[PDB]
């Protein structure tokens, strides 16, 4: 909104908005990992990075 | 003079002094704002 707003923006900056889904990483998410394959029994899709 | 040699904010410090000036452009930017939608002094103060 604030890119929406400000006029002057434009020709500077484009606004990409991207949302990073369940993407497993092995540090924080050594716990996540096993379940990894639970979440996807719902239809769902998990993503390596 | 004709068209290629326009900048930003032209005669914008005419408009902001002068009377005749304004009553120039503000009939013509209400116009514009009206019946097409825009604003003539928007596009000239800052260019989009």
């Amino acid at each position: 909104n604030r890119w929406s707003a400000e006029k002057s923006w434009a020709e500077r900056v484009s606004l990409a908005h991207a949302l990073i889904g369940w993407t497993k990483g092995t540090g924080l998410m050594g716990q996540n990992d096993a379940i990894v394959s639970a979440v996807e029994e719902a239809g769902v899709t998990t993503y390596t990075t | 003079p004709g068209q290629g040699i326009q900048h930003k904010g032209m005669g914008m410090e005419v408009r902001a002094r002068s009377k005749a000036a304004r009553k120039v452009w503000d009939s013509a930017d209400k116009f514009t704002r009206e019946t097409l939608g825009f604003s003539v002094l928007h596009v000239v103060r800052d260019n989009p």
